[PDB]
């Protein structure tokens, strides 16, 4: 209601104006620059920035006079150097931009914030990395971890494989935070025979806030791209304070918190190491793939007609009939406890196997391992031919099944593959110090 | 009868007032309780931000260079993620918002139709997120006064910063309990043209605040800052004005200070001395003081210190000239010098402190001073001494120009003291986490009609309606016992005298 | 195939026999009592229990001679006294049996394990509780938590109030491990205006193995029944050791691990208090409901046509659509990060809302607080009328919605309801010592 | 040449052997690595389980009443939830299994078609789950011998308990590393009728296990037990028999001890004594020792101790009779007595130990002893001496009847010493978590063919095939070089003497 009205009286966003309005019978006079409407609301209100910087709101109906003093002083549209002159004797690490922003410029006068992925920007914004390696920013695509599909993971693997095999010492993927753990699991299975560091990294606090965890995460991540660890890892704060990051093995990481930096944790397995922006490192494990010269081989194949179904008291078999019915080849059921399902639903699962669907079992209890022999319900799910996925993260098992169904459609074979340990995905046994950490 | 004809001297005064609301923290359902229990701690570092065109704020950049870390103290019960910067804020807290609105109307302000929150950037580390969430809530209010109406351009509701526990070098420790407590800021306009008028605005606003009866009461809970000026002087920010009753004398003493400085500058201009005539060359005089009887200098030397001089052309009898009762131009010099040194000696104040005429003439000589030229000493390690003498030179220079813009603090004297340089303009930007808050016309009205009665309006009523004696009426109010008093009578009880007397007098 | 083959030759399970079979031409002969066939593993093998007590397998095929030496001794059959004479002064406590066995007898010469629930059996197994209060076991229904449903959370809530109002000092409910945190949240909303302690309790380790956690949990449970705490709680081990148990407020409790006693954790709030079988108690908070005379009022109202949906990279909006078409009244979405869904799906949600469906947003990361105002995707979901459920547990939100809908269909009301704190579910603010704890 | 006509006596010898397999833990993919690194510890209690008809096993109830708490030590890398009773078991381990299947054929035993696991309950606390997982794998195997064939009824693949570390009171500490390591149990049949026949069967099995070259060659890793009996004797469990060469003698020192004990029981029957004829009455002969040159007793008294005696009708000249070289029926008394007192004194051993003959006769009086009546003295704290003597009573009576069916431990001499009563029958119940494992004829065949080479057989092939010294052939295998040599010659190299001479000779 205001967008048009403004235009009607011939006004442009940014024009310096002087509004007069009525409030409880009497005149109130303002003077500011017309600002854009709230990112999500029809307006019976107009936004005006005063010569204070303070944004104010005015109700249309109350506006009696809205003169224009100065007009939209639109300007420049500055540009930055994509890549920058490297340094002698420093590794080449290419930062594949997946959409997760690691820096940003903010126009105070305008109040707008623009992402930043240009080397000339990452330089002034985050110098630290350039005294560790020659950073090569590579725009793959701007996307939110929220709406990212398997196909994207693929476009990632290649670009990593490429740059990596194209001489780069290590790669660093700047992904969004919401889905990072899914992505991580993806590349893990995709980058077959890897001999160099692959690092997913993002910020919990937006790049613009002085308190962003973006910087430290980047530094730590690059120092790792530069490490002797030959596998896909996620590098995020380890604690809440600016201390050290943790490098988790990309098949045992889950976002465990809605907004904290501690958000990412290793599950059912220990992290790989602690890194400090400072440079010191501390492996927490000895069994990690080491640096080599082997060429990374991307493995595309993935059947994405697979769904993840979380069980709960009161689910109807209809939810599963529907899936079989719409031609889903795989179902990763994230069930209850040791890996159970309500018995009133074991038949719809029994039927999904008969229709040659791959049904995998994991548990809603993020930590722990699935074992279907103990209790009767489990044995029943076993008979129906359900595939127990040991201690594999429910999200990881989802990604995995797609990949594995992208190789076979034969269940006996899907069993072996699922249960085969290509990455840290599964564990021989559960360590006591592997829970709630 | 005033001291100066404040109309001739273009006296301009402004008022800035911060006050905490006794509500929950502004952006999280947390008790605005303070606690000396620190159960855990976390360390953090803040980092500047590029401008639309890759620039880094010098100040914030400068602070980055100091390589200091911010340690924050908090307890498991009063510290939430929002004030740890580990969860998005929610707000503003409705109670605080309304109290703001109320205060607005109560001050003839016109509340905004829709509120938008800003992020004022903050370097200190006193704000864990790097910024202070602020917002304008009302505008163009006004306080009537004997000298004419004074305006209130802005009323804002913002977050107060964390408490500082210690500023070690390369590590400032802050406590989180205070971070988030709602703050209402009320700002005058640079037109108050009389000391008294100031106290009046200051007092009215203070009272509007008491009225709301949900504004924190206590020690460090009220900020009354002034900004004085004179035709041909300079805008001087005066922090820490303790009690309302000092406002008139402080403003008066300041006008005096500035008035005198100008008189001095004029004498200087007349003698003809330009800032360039004050060369930053330091004469080593540690010799003329090898065997002096000044305990001060003597110790400095024995520890390996030096006595450097400074030649200040035509500054004689002007360094010792009084600018405020008990303060001289040299007190300003010394003040600025204090950044590196405990004190300074200058030609107008001695012979004294153990320095003989001999020592004085010996210096007048090695510096080749005229009868108009003067000098200024400093006894400390060679470098410190220089930096101090530099700081003094900058001031002697500024002195020939006029009144240096600076932020001074209030003294129990009614005098001011240099404190730091005026703060730079703040950088602000949209707090996109908090949705715009639409203030319904029904809420504004439903609030605008039920405004509390000012404290004085009460004292006056007590005297009319209830007839009780004034001394009783006021004392009931001036000693915050006005709340209870109202309670007794509500019972149709103790008419007024009984109640009033028993309280104000009996229980005392 | 073994079942019938056995009967034919007239062989009763439990009969002492002498069988001979040809193993690799060789001749072998066993003598033992015939046993039941493993849960589910048909034909080809007969199980025999040698006088060693050891169990053996005989491939029917290979059997050449089966002679019955002695018959099935099967006899006695003893019963125990359901309730027993209380001790002077002790409080009355009723243990409602929901199927979560807390004790068992075991026929060593038979190999069978029988669940026990008699007061006599409980005393013979857990003297400790009969010393704290007078325990009255009341068998409501023997069911696995795995397949537990709303109709039950109603029968429980009533059974509880009855006993609670009959004048019992507190109630203890023997539930199963799997679902317990769902039930816990149900009894939290249904048991309106509570004044006495209500305690869910089960054993992670079956209660027949010498190492079980049934006992200590029971013991700590009955002690809490006697607390000054007026709310539904879960009382389980706080660690691996037989140290202390934790009393979790029944709506912030989740089963975080697959099999440890350590399994139940308080998500987003602190437990109510630590308790030792010993009898000692340490409150971890001060704000919990105190005991009172208040009589409990049940509140059955619940629309069980609610689904819980976990979002993952690439979900066809078809799954939300199916739910809508099928006529679901409410949908709780286990979102992403601060509560996101791929934009690729917002539309389907947007419709379900216009279709009068209650859509609530929780979060895949168990800990933390949903907030749809920070990011663009969130703002989208808000504008679509999705009810953001603060820091409520996904499983708790599911249950809270069935209840809230059973009270109204008005979405404006559903908010208030949902966003109104009836028990511990929403938190004023998130404390630092609430994560992974 | 034998010591006795073992055919006349009812010589029945049984044999049981336990051995750790070098695979991963039996019910969890865990490295059977021991470790002295303790990174964390946790507490635990175990409770008895009700019977078919609500009865608590006495032996367990007992342990329970004691109120002991079990502490377990583990290290982050080698300790897993499965042996913490915090995650269901997974097994049996395939290697460990096969190895078992292999050892079974080496013993002509017939494997089972399908394996069912059991749970043997364990009081100790040495098993975190409260039980040890066992399972029969093969039955009726045999070991050919000079005196005839000896049969192997069972061959089991079970779990080894954890390592005891400290037995504080009301608290036992155990180390988990050992828990779960596979264990192979082979049991003979009490049909063995010769001391050397035992060594044969014992040795052979020993070789068969070595043949798998996948067994642990550790210090405390090989458990071998014997249970001996004679006609008119008793089944005695001899635990902890050291080396294979000790078997022959130990089995004889037993046949001897039992043969003499009876030759004593016949003596008693003759003298006509009876179990009831031994009243448990204590005499306070203490005083008679008030003045004794026996430091031993004298110390007791001086510390508030009393000396007590016992009357044993017609036990004179027998208590001091030697049953085994260096041991006499009295020694057996002291052992049972050791349960409460460090030792005892009997009429047939003194005068001695500083006990004057005077003292002896003086005791014969107060208790009135016949020309065949004897006594026993025990200086200890009131009650101690009572219980001690009571235990002496128990045995004494038993002696009149025959051979006490007890469990004795072997000594270096070859004689035995009292330990505890014959263990009670174990209580087991299905191990429900592990599905029944079936052994395909397919796998049975593959394993039955490729059976390994028994040690000796190799020795005998080296001589016969490579024509080398018998001395070298033996010393080549007897010193585990059995592999290195084969590996060397495998190079078509060092014929046999080049290698054999090198290894067995050169090296040394
Ligand atoms: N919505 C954001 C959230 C984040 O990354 O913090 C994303 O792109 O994942
Ligand atoms: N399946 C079991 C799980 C347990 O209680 O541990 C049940 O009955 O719920």
């Amino acid at each position: 209601r205001v967008d048009e009205f403004l235009k009607e009286r011939n006004i442009n966003v940014g024009d310096f104006v002087r509004i007069t309005k009525e409030e409880d019978g009497e005149e109130v006079t303002y003077e500011g620059y017309i600002m854009p409407p709230y990112e999500l609301s029809a307006g019976d209100t107009l936004v005006l920035k005063l010569e204070n910087g303070y944004n104010i709101g005015i109700a249309l109906e109350k506006i009696r006079r809205i003169e224009v003093l100065e007009r939209a002083k639109v300007k420049p549209e500055v540009h930055f150097e994509a890549l920058i002159e490297g340094k002698p004797g420093l590794p080449e690490v290419t930062i594949i931009g997946t959409g997760g922003t690691i820096a940003s410029r903010i126009d105070y006068e305008t109040g707008a914030v623009y992402p930043a992925f240009t080397a000339e920007e990452l330089a002034k914004a985050l110098p630290e990395i350039f005294e560790v390696a020659n950073v090569k920013p590579k725009l793959l695509f701007n996307i939110f971890s929220e709406d990212m599909k398997p196909k994207h993971w693929v476009k990632i693997a290649h670009e990593v494989a490429k740059a990596l095999n194209s001489g780069d010492y290590g790669v660093v993927v700047a992904h969004g935070t919401d889905t990072m753990g899914y992505t991580a699991a993806a590349l893990s299975f995709m980058l077959r025979n890897l001999g160099k560091p692959v690092v997913l990294v993002g910020a919990q606090r937006s790049s613009d806030r002085p308190s962003s965890d973006a910087a430290m995460n980047l530094i730590c991540s690059v120092r790792m791209a530069t490490s002797e660890v030959a596998e896909v890892m996620v590098v995020m704060h380890g604690e809440t304070g600016d201390t050290y990051c943790l490098a988790h093995r990309g098949t045992k990481v889950r976002k465990m918190h809605t907004s904290r930096r501690d958000a990412f944790r290793s599950i059912n397995d220990v992290p790989i190491a602690k890194i400090w922006p400072n440079g010191e490192i501390e492996f927490l494990r000895k069994d990690y793939r080491k640096r080599s010269d082997e060429e990374v081989e991307v493995d595309d194949k993935i059947e994405e007609k697979v769904a993840l179904v979380k069980v709960y008291p009161g689910i109807s078999s209809e939810i599963i009939d529907f899936l079989v019915d719409k031609g889903y080849k795989g179902i990763v059921i994230e069930g209850t406890g040791l890996g159970h399902t309500p018995n009133d639903i074991i038949p719809s699962i029994e039927r999904a196997v008969e229709e040659g669907v791959a049904v995998c079992m994991t548990s809603q209890c993020i930590y722990g391992r699935v074992n279907l022999n103990v209790y009767s319900t489990g044995r029943k799910l076993l008979k129906a031919g359900v595939i127990p996925c040991e201690d594999m993260l429910p999200e990881t098992a989802y990604v995995k099944l797609m990949w594995v169904l992208g190789h076979t459609q034969n269940l006996e074979e899907v069993r072996k593959m699922m249960l085969t340990n290509y990455a840290g995905e599964i564990t021989p046994y559960t360590r006591f110090d592997t829970y709630l950490r | 009868t005033d001291k100066f004809n404040y109309e001739e001297l273009g006296l301009k005064v402004g008022l800035e007032i911060h006050r905490q609301l006794d509500t929950k923290k502004l952006f999280s359902p947390v008790p605005s309780e303070l606690s000396d229990k620190v159960e855990f701690t976390f360390q953090r570092r803040l980092r500047p931000t590029m401008s639309e065109l890759g620039e880094i704020d010098p100040a914030a950049l400068e602070e980055f260079k100091k390589g200091r870390v911010y340690v924050y103290e908090g307890n498991y019960e009063l510290t939430d993620l929002v004030y740890m910067d580990e969860e998005p804020p929610r707000g503003p807290d409705r109670e605080a918002l309304e109290v703001a609105l109320q205060i607005a109307y109560l001050l003839n302000a016109k509340p905004v139709d829709e509120v938008y929150y800003m992020r004022k950037i903050v370097i200190d580390g006193s704000n864990v997120s790097g910024f202070q969430r602020t917002a304008i809530i009302a505008t163009d209010g006004k306080v009537e006064t004997p000298w004419g109406a004074v305006g209130i351009p802005t009323i804002c509701l913002e977050e107060d910063a964390a408490r500082i526990i210690e500023r070690k070098d390369k590590e400032v420790i802050y406590r989180l309990d205070r971070l988030g407590i709602p703050l209402i800021e009320i700002s005058t306009t640079p037109d108050i043209h009389h000391p008294e008028q100031a106290k009046v605005v200051a007092k009215f606003i203070g009272d509007a605040l008491r009225a709301t009866k949900k504004v924190k009461r206590g020690l460090g809970t009220i900020r009354q800052d002034l900004n004085v000026s004179i035709k041909g002087g300079a805008r001087i920010e005066i922090k820490g004005v303790q009690e309302l009753d000092m406002i008139p004398i402080i403003i008066e003493r300041e006008v005096e200070r500035q008035l005198n400085l100008l008189k001095i500058r004029d004498e200087l201009r007349k003698r003809g001395v330009k800032p360039k005539d004050i060369k930053e060359e330091f004469y080593d005089v540690t010799d003329i003081f090898e065997n002096t009887k000044s305990k001060i200098i003597a110790r400095v030397i024995k520890k390996g210190g030096k006595v450097l001089a400074i030649k200040l052309p035509k500054f004689r009898g002007l360094i010792g000239r009084e600018i405020q009762p008990g303060r001289r131009l040299g007190t300003e010099f010394a003040d600025r010098a204090k950044k590196y040194v405990p004190g300074i000696f200058h030609i107008d104040e001695l012979p004294n402190y153990g320095i003989s005429q001999e020592e004085v003439n010996k210096v007048i000589e090695r510096l080749n001073l005229s009868e108009e030229d003067a000098f200024v000493l400093v006894a400390a390690e060679e470098e410190k001494a220089k930096n101090a003498l530099r700081e003094v030179i900058k001031r002697a220079r500024e002195a020939i120009e006029g009144v240096p813009e600076e932020t001074r603090r209030a003294l129990p004297d009614g005098n001011t003291e240099y404190m730091r340089p005026l703060p730079g303009k703040a950088r602000m930007y949209p707090e996109t986490d908090i949705p715009p808050l639409r203030i319904p016309d029904d809420l504004k009205k439903k609030i605008k009609e039920n405004l509390p009665e000012l404290p004085q309006a009460k004292v006056e009523r007590y005297v009319k309606e209830y007839k009780l004696d004034r001394s009783l009426a006021q004392t009931l109010v001036d000693d915050e016992r006005d709340e209870l008093f109202e309670e007794l009578v509500s019972m149709g009880v103790k008419p007024s005298l009984a109640a009033s007397i028993l309280v104000v007098v009996l229980k005392g």
